[PDB]
């Protein structure tokens, strides 16, 4: 498979993107 | 045209992923130092709850961790030693 | 029906403030009263309001539960439209923590006779400090169950174990004669809006500008203080040797701590100057 | 086959024939548990029921009747309900085995109402998803009885027997019980309406929400809040309106249900919108129950990608709030169930030594869910964890909640005679509705202990069962290209050959599936190359 490397890379990047709001929430709750 | 159209996004996504990872890690460490400080501070709440520690001055030591030191107003007594003291 | 740990007691914010104020009033001794409400269900007890007790001249006894008083107060509260039935009683242990004495224990059975679901509350006005309220609720464990060796209650929920009990209470008979009751707070949204309104400063207070002469003199003095802290700190940075003892520095530093005072003073100076800035000129625009 | 009766019978035969449950572990736990502690006594009954799930071996209960007879109230309800997990899938004798504990319709049956209610719940656990013969009997039992404890067992039993059937007539019967406003029967009715209507997105979820505002009983509100979350299973964007209503509510118990509704709507999707909302509520809400649940809910959103869960939850595990740390432990336990991820184990290890007793309880259960079916030869940490569980169970000075966690963890590690694993995803990557729902009801064991038996629904047998044209199991041999010591059973109380030739009908762990090869020239050839489950064999001779 060749297109899988891009689709999986996009999935992980999108998942890490929400980490911004995740951290921002604790940065205020903390 | 597949080489110049589809695979091109792999070389693009990783560049932003690498900087997002570092920024998220820096923010997470900044928040974690504070969270650890707060957890400690709440730990000192119970730290000051436990009874204090008396002062001692061993007049004579005994083998196999035996201690007879000068209590401030009381005197001496036979006791043992701790776990990490030479 | 077995009493269960999932039982939860709700005490009104008004009830809390009433117990706290009434306890502070009689902090030297112990003040007692009653909570007014109903039994929500076999597990849920809600409390709305309390009224204080005029206490007999005995500071170590709660033996003066006057019943004409309760009957009169209940009747007039009914005329208010508040026919709520007494849910429990509270008394204060200033600095003595939350626990039940022999006298409190005796009163507790005396009321349990009337209603098996009575709730006894202990409020510490002293340790109840800004941000943390020291209060607890207790009910007695039937001695027959204790003599049988049986667990006094059935626990389908772990809520009862969330709060670690006081070692004093463990000395004062906790879980042998009685048990604690987990406490939460029912809060109405309107109560929260009004509560937030309380700390809202007057919107004009930002308009009250400081007199220019006095403000300038504070600036002058703080600047000279920065000079003194600066010279002290220069000595501190210079005198610091390769083997600088952090423990000794914490115990004794230059001018307490030249760096910390420098930082606090620059912060306060900036704040004062720049708030004066905002004030003068937003007045300039709008006046 | 489509009715599931044949697959259940073959599974029950496999679990009975391969039962390697260690009765000495249960005897040791029974001896260490103080006879006055009702929680630890109930924990040992739950552990026994989990260890013998679907094996039909009740020898421990028969040997220890004098110990079981000391169970009072809900412990007696749980004792009877635990037989339903042991006899799970026994469709033909399920009624005859329970007949001594069922309500006999004469004024002379000396049963306790807890045993009768627990027998109706046991019948629903035996006939989970397969209710056609028992639905009518449970409906007649529900209509005939006004006792709250019997109605509670009848509701849960009917909800399990009618799971995902969307039967309107069963819904109206359970709704009539909800309108009696009984605090214990109404919690079961709330959950059972949700179990019946799983993933239908019916307008009936609005009727349940309306009634949750009318009732004053927190138990009914909690049962309805979970019931509503179950109706929304599967629905993604269709659910967002109801989730926004429940999450903006003034009642913390409805907001708690709103977190489960978001979790079950976005199950296995890894959606960034749902993750951001859950993380927001984990920090912004004032209620510790909502915070715990918002973190636990991440485990249901992320189980499709179990590698991401430890990374997101690591920051929450260090939080000062014990309820968030508990939610973090269970989120990793649910997402990483049966995977054996090393990162998940390293994150849970510190939480097993937490200062807070319930955080330790969650960490021990989560560690047992991650380590299910793993041998000491694959990971040496399983051997240290089993010794840690034994130490906590034998210690008198340990907290009751930590002991309960250690007893349940020991039960989960030895579940189904060591022949079951917790599996949220099918081999086809379909979501197992029963496993997701079973784990979502199981996570509520803090409020109601009899919900612990819903973990049985999450147990998937790890069997290879080859079948002929007549649906019988032929004896034939197949090869595993792995060291036997990797896929062995732990030893009882007291390079290498890689061609372990075990019978094709035998325990096959998901990690072992890659190493299985059929012998070229065997009498039986599979119609499809499948390494595990029910495989039809072509007979060549």
């Amino acid at each position: 498979d060749l297109y899988g490397r891009l689709k999986s890379l996009e999935r992980q990047i999108e998942f890490k993107g929400i980490q911004e709001e995740y951290v921002k929430d604790e940065l205020k709750n903390l | 045209g597949l080489r110049q159209y589809y695979l091109q996004h792999i070389h693009e996504l990783q560049l932003r992923v690498r900087n997002k990872n570092h920024n998220l890690q820096r923010l997470e460490a900044q928040r974690n130092d504070l969270n650890s400080h707060v957890r400690a501070l709440k730990e000192e709440l119970q730290l000051l709850q436990e009874p204090g520690s008396y002062v001692g001055e061993v007049v004579k030591v005994m083998g196999k961790s035996k201690v007879l030191v000068k209590v401030h107003p009381e005197g001496k007594y036979v006791v043992d030693i701790d776990k990490n003291i030479d | 029906p077995t009493l269960d740990t999932s039982e939860q007691v709700y005490i009104s914010s008004l009830a809390l403030l009433k117990m706290l104020k009434h306890g502070r009033a009689g902090v030297p001794m112990e003040v007692m009263g009653l909570m007014l409400g109903e039994f929500v269900d076999e597990y849920t007890v809600k409390v709305v309001d309390v009224f204080a007790m005029p206490q007999s001249g005995t500071g170590v006894s709660v033996e003066a539960v006057d019943p004409v008083f309760q009957t009169n107060m209940l009747d007039m509260l009914k005329q208010i439209g508040r026919p709520e039935m007494v849910v429990g009683w509270y008394h204060s242990h200033p600095g003595f923590g939350c626990w039940l004495s022999g006298v409190d224990i005796n009163t507790q059975q005396s009321f349990e006779a009337l209603n098996q679901r009575a709730v006894a509350v202990v409020v510490d006005p002293i340790q109840s400090v800004k941000g943390k309220v020291v209060m607890d609720a207790f009910r007695l464990i039937n001695p027959q169950t204790m003599m049988l060796g049986q667990e006094p209650r059935q626990t389908t929920s772990n809520l009862g174990h969330l709060n670690k009990p006081s070692i004093q209470a463990l000395i004062h008979g906790l879980n042998r004669h009685y048990y604690s009751i987990a406490i939460n707070y029912r809060k109405n949204e309107l109560e929260e809006k009004m509560l937030l309104n309380l700390h809202k400063k007057k919107w004009n207070d930002g308009l009250t500008l400081k007199k220019f002469d006095v403000h300038s003199k504070t600036n002058e003095q703080t600047v000279q203080e920065m000079l003194g802290l600066a010279i002290k700190y220069n000595k501190a940075v210079q005198e610091e040797d390769e083997l600088t003892p952090e423990k000794l520095v914490i115990a004794k530093v230059g001018r307490q701590d030249a760096k910390k005072h420098l930082e606090e003073h620059v912060s306060n100076l900036m704040s004062s100057n720049i708030i004066q800035t905002l004030g003068t000129m937003l007045d300039t625009v709008i006046f | 086959i489509l009715s599931g009766e044949t697959s259940i019978q073959l599974t029950l035969q496999f679990l009975y024939s391969h039962n390697k449950s260690d009765l000495l572990i249960l005897k040791t736990i029974k001896q260490s548990v103080e006879m006055r502690n009702s929680v630890c006594h109930s924990a040992t009954i739950y552990a026994n029921a989990i260890m013998h799930a679907g094996t039909t071996v009740d020898t421990f209960l028969r040997e220890n009747l004098d110990w079981l007879s000391r169970a009072t109230n809900w412990a007696k309800f749980s004792a009877t309900a635990g037989l339903g997990v042991i006899h799970r899938g026994h469709l033909q004798q399920g009624r005859s085995l329970m007949a001594p504990y069922l309500p006999q319709g004469g004024a002379g049956g000396g049963g306790s109402p807890y045993s009768e209610g627990g027998a109706l719940y046991a019948l629903g656990l035996i006939h989970a998803n397969h209710g056609e013969g028992i639905k009518q009997f449970l409906r007649d039992s529900l209509r005939s009885t006004n006792v709250e404890v019997i109605q509670h067992g009848a509701c849960l039993g009917l909800g399990l027997a009618a799971l995902g059937t969307a039967d309107e007539d069963v819904f109206e019967d359970i709704k009539n019980v909800l309108y009696t406003d009984s605090a214990v029967a109404g919690e079961a009715a709330g959950i059972s309406m949700g179990l019946l209507m799983v993933g239908t997105a019916s307008e009936k979820a609005g009727e349940m929400l309306a009634y949750a505002h009318e009732t004053q009983h927190e138990k009914i509100i909690r049962g309805l809040a979970l019931g509503i979350a179950l109706t929304v299973y599967g629905r993604e964007e269709e659910a967002d309106t109801l989730i926004e209503q429940m999450t903006r509510d003034q009642d913390p118990i409805l907001r708690y249900g709103g977190m489960y509704a978001l979790a079950l709507a976005y199950r296995g999707t890894s959606n960034n919108k749902a993750i951001r909302q859950l993380l927001h509520f984990a920090v912004s809400d004032v209620s510790d129950d909502v915070r715990r649940t918002a973190v636990l809910a991440l485990g249901f959103v992320l189980y499709s990608e179990p590698e991401q869960t430890p990374r997101i939850v690591s920051l929450l595990s260090e939080s000062y709030n014990p309820h968030v740390r508990y939610g973090a432990a269970l989120a990793v336990g649910i997402s990483c169930a049966g995977t054996g991820l090393s990162e998940a184990i390293s994150l849970l290890e510190p939480l097993t030594s937490d200062v807070v007793d319930f955080v330790r309880q969650g960490a021990l259960i989560a560690m047992a869910m991650v380590m299910v079916q793993i041998t000491e030869a694959m990971d040496s940490r399983v051997g240290t964890f089993r010794r840690q569980l034994e130490k906590i169970i034998l210690d008198k000075h340990e907290d009751t909640m930590s002991k309960m966690g250690a007893i349940l963890a020991s039960g989960i590690l030895d579940a189904g005679g060591r022949n079951v694993t917790i599996r949220l995803l099918s081999k086809s990557k379909h979501d197992k509705i029963t496993a997701v729902v079973g784990l979502a009801v199981f996570s509520q064991f803090w409020y109601w202990y009899p919900l612990i038996y819903f973990i049985s629904l999450a147990f998937s047998p790890t069997a290879f069962v080859g079948l002929n044209y007549d649906l019988k199991v032929p004896k034939f041999d197949f090869l595993s290209h792995a060291k036997p010591s990797l896929f062995e059973y732990p030893k009882p109380t007291t390079a290498e050959p890689c061609f372990e030739t075990i019978t094709n009908p035998a325990r096959v762990v998901p990690a072992q599936e890659k190493f299985i090869k059929f012998l070229e020239g065997s009498r039986y050839m599979p119609v499809k190359l499948a390494a595990s489950g029910f495989v039809l064999l072509k007979d060549l001779r």
